[PDB]
DNA sequence: ATCAATATCCACCTGCAGATTCTACCAAAAGTGTATTTGGAAACTGCTCCATCAAAAGGCATGTTCAGCTGAATTCAGCTGAACATGCCTTTTGATGGAGCAGTTTCCAAATACACTTTTGGTAGAATCTGCAGGTGGATATTGAT
DNA sequence: ATCAATATCCACCTGCAGATTCTACCAAAAGTGTATTTGGAAACTGCTCCATCAAAAGGCATGTTCAGCTGAATTCAGCTGAACATGCCTTTTGATGGAGCAGTTTCCAAATACACTTTTGGTAGAATCTGCAGGTGGATATTGAT
């Protein structure tokens, strides 16, 4: 599974930058079915931007608009 | 004296037959109504709008019906996107059909 | 043999990472884990590296504030380790849930 | 011979109006024949999904006429509505009735 | 030529029982005492938040009068959406 | 002999009460002079359509209630019963407000 | 398949309120994004005041309320000032 | 005839007064667009950028570097109250966050 | 707090590759100049809809007393999660080759835009219909004390 | 396990306010016919993007130890909830005066519409420069012991 990949040790350093001092064990499973949920909605929105323009590309700016839609805008590639 | 009036537009014709059709001796009272006919226009919005920026993304003048169909599977969770992409498709076989 | 008491690594660790900008997620996995993904939609889609790119920073930053905000609430109910019932609270205020 | 878009489509929403909405709030410099109907149909099968919760609610409150609560019970029941709702208030809705269970007695 | 009453005050006519009923709809069995002030003070802010949008739709459409639409807008653009009133 | 309830049993009824209605909560004359109060540091001399405080009441009702569920979830969190301050300010930044 | 940035212009505006540093691409294509966004916002309630009121026009009397409603308030008060500031300016050149 | 001279140099703007124009008539935002409004909407868009690029300037000063880099957009706009706001639904890439440990989480000694 | 002893960070320097800034062009926007439609500010003006005021009722906010129970504090053990060294392995990074595409250009059938002229669906009051708000009283549950 | 005291349910009635049905003008679809776009269907590129391959490198999985954190158990002071008298002030309802929506007309200041004519933003090699990978060498923090 590729969501395993997701490891352990960098899941520690995005709670690291997020200021958490101190980590349960049951958070890096926790952790993981969060971040899939999240890449499911921005990317099932990209990419139906990208089926609608009728290419077989999903482009940098399919997922800046599908994370203006999900209301988390992103700089620097677009807008 | 001369007199002066005016005209309010609202969906409320049709929201009465859509509840006839479902719920033939149930009412609806004027609140209620009031918030559906929000409902409709707030849903009306949304849908235009996603549809826009679809048109205006792929450098298109025009929105077709296709444009509101992507828009529907963004603004709706699947299986109401299921039914509404459904009965939509009918609706423009349908008014092709006959013209 | 030498041993930093435990929280003493800890807090240096948050300082690197606070005061840095590099991406957290190692790329290869993670592109994987994207490209899998995107494939339970279509097949044969294809990825610009700076579309990639931008799902990663978007997710990054996502998860480090939850995880701030995780951290609040771990705090609140007086601790010092969060639990996945703060990710849950978390989640369930900001309107991602429940 | 006459014959309402609305009447060629099979639908109750007005065809007619919802293309001249299209067209005076400025989404695009054209619109396609097909959009309006296709968008009045989704707009009807929207309404018609969630009157029928909200007349389920009255009967079973024993009620002849839908008021704002059923509205309100009607969509926050349903997990899709809620979702397409969630950032949406429904004047004289109230809540759902919820109590944490760490709050009663036993 | 005529004048009101000086409106100052008004906040604290959001009295303590009420906010005690709102909290019990929110499913709130037990009020610590200084519950009542930061309430007053969060809604004041969400008010003025609020109006100040409404009104300013007002000022916009040269009007005297703040209408229920100029309301629904401002609670439109602030992301809590209104239905029954215009909606 | 005098009849007591013991205290959480009244307060019990009363959320059960009020979560079966949707009547406002806040009383409306109150509410009203709040409101001409707060839009009158804004600009002098308006009116308020009724419709206008009626939507204006509704919204902060609806706002309240819910702020409230949420502070009772974080005086749950930190194993309490109790809301306090503290409570409503974690939810209130949580959630993406201030001050 | 030409482009459009407003990279020079941001570069312009740099220059004159720092001569002495430069920017980054990625930088760059960051405020690119910003002046984009903003821009869409702004736009976006001029076109929602125009509709409400039944008017087929954006003027500036349309940007400046979008401008009071999205800007913070000492931003707005700036923003306000700017604006006016460019329009009578523009004026003056008949 | 005549010499021609730029809207945006007519009214003092670096900002292009008519790409603006272009922009707000070709997103279908109205029927029409007067001509004062891409003027204050470009010094409006011109003068966000100098107060951002101010203050990400100050700090890229303060990290002895010439080159502004988004680190300094990011540490500019997070520490301003009031283009935090603005932008507070924006993630900038590789912004990183801003430097800050609950109180609680440091030793007691 | 001093003392000593690892361990880790962090400023002062420094040549070089990967970027930024600089040069030299051009199609494509932007600007001009002239001729015309036209949206919307102004000037009324009819008339809803709002602002007060007030009387009278009786619903609730208040203030007070008092004890149940909650929150805060302490103490403590067991068990979880941090730190660390070791060692294997996944990830980076660095070109290469070739196909599967998005991006253009250009051509016409097909679709949409308009303007009038009917023709009908939708709306505003007016005239009927009618749930159910509000006011009850008896049962049925619930709570708390002997 | 019973009882007294409460509160909540839940069905019965009925004029009346609020919802439905109905009427008749008329605004706005619909139908026609002419005038414009436009989004393709085929034909062509250059260019990103996959698909591999294989070094070397940090970075990750492991397992053991033990610090110290989380949660449990107890204790207690004081705060908040329940209960009740009292009387203020909200709620209703109603009449009236009057501002100021909103409906209309008429007319320019202002926008749109071509036709041309510069001028600029974008683009692509060539020509400078700033971080950057690294290296110290030194300070700065930290831990265990007196
Ligand atoms: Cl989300
Ligand atoms: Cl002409
Ligand atoms: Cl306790
Ligand atoms: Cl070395
Ligand atoms: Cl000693
Ligand atoms: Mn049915
Ligand atoms: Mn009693
Ligand atoms: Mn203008
Ligand atoms: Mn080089
Ligand atoms: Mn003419
Ligand atoms: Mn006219
Ligand atoms: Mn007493
Ligand atoms: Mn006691
Ligand atoms: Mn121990
Ligand atoms: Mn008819
Ligand atoms: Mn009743
Ligand atoms: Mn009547
Ligand atoms: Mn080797
Ligand atoms: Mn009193
Ligand atoms: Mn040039
Ligand atoms: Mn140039
Ligand atoms: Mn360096
Ligand atoms: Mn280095
Ligand atoms: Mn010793």
């Amino acid at each position: 599974d590729n969501i395993q990949g997701i490891t352990k040790p960098a899941i520690r350093r995005l709670a690291r930058r997020g200021g958490v001092k101190r980590i349960s064990g049951l958070i890096y499973e926790e952790t993981r079915g969060v971040l899939k949920v999240f890449l499911e909605n921005v990317i099932r929105d990209a990419v139906t931007y990208t089926e609608h323009a009728k290419r077989k590309t999903v482009t940098a700016m399919d997922v800046v608009y599908a994370l203006k839609r999900q209301g988390r805008t992103l700089y620097g590639f677009g807008g | 004296r001369k007199r002066k009036r005016c005209r309010k537009e609202s969906y409320s014709i049709y929201i009465y037959k859509v509840l006839k059709q479902v719920h033939p001796d149930t009412g609806i009272s004027s609140k209620a109504m009031s918030i559906m006919n929000s409902f409709v226009t707030d849903i009306f919005e949304r849908i235009a709008s996603e549809a826009s920026r679809l048109a205006h993304y792929n450098k298109r003048s025009t929105i077709t019906s296709r444009e509101i169909q992507t828009a529907v599977r963004l603004l709706l969770p699947g299986e109401l996107a299921k039914h509404a992409v459904s009965e939509g498709t009918k609706a423009v076989t349908k008014y092709t059909s006959s013209k | 043999p030498h041993r930093y008491r435990p929280g003493t690594v800890a807090l240096r660790e948050i300082r690197r990472y606070q005061k840095s900008t590099e991406l957290l997620i190692r790329k290869l996995p993670f592109q994987r884990l994207v490209r899998e993904i995107a494939q339970d939609f279509k097949t044969d889609l294809r990825f610009q590296s700076s579309a990639v790119m931008a799902l990663q920073e978007a997710c990054e930053a996502y998860l480090v504030g939850l995880f701030e905000d995780t951290n609040l609430c771990a705090i609140h109910a007086k601790r010092v380790t969060i639990m996945p019932k703060d990710i849950q609270l978390a989640r369930r205020i900001r309107g991602e849930r429940a | 011979k006459a014959k309402t878009r609305s009447s060629r489509a099979g639908l109750q929403f007005p065809v007619g109006r919802v293309h001249r909405l299209l067209r005076k709030g400025n989404y695009s410099e054209r619109v396609g024949a097909g959009a309006p109907v296709y968008l009045a149909a989704v707009l009807e099968y929207l309404t018609a999904e969630i009157l029928e919760l909200a007349g389920n609610a009255a009967r079973d409150n024993k009620k002849t006429r839908i008021i704002p609560r059923h509205l309100q019970l009607a969509i926050r029941n349903d997990e899709e509505l809620n979702k397409l709702l969630g950032r949406v208030t429904i004047a004289q809705g109230g809540v759902l009735p919820n109590i944490q269970a760490v709050l009663l007695p036993k």
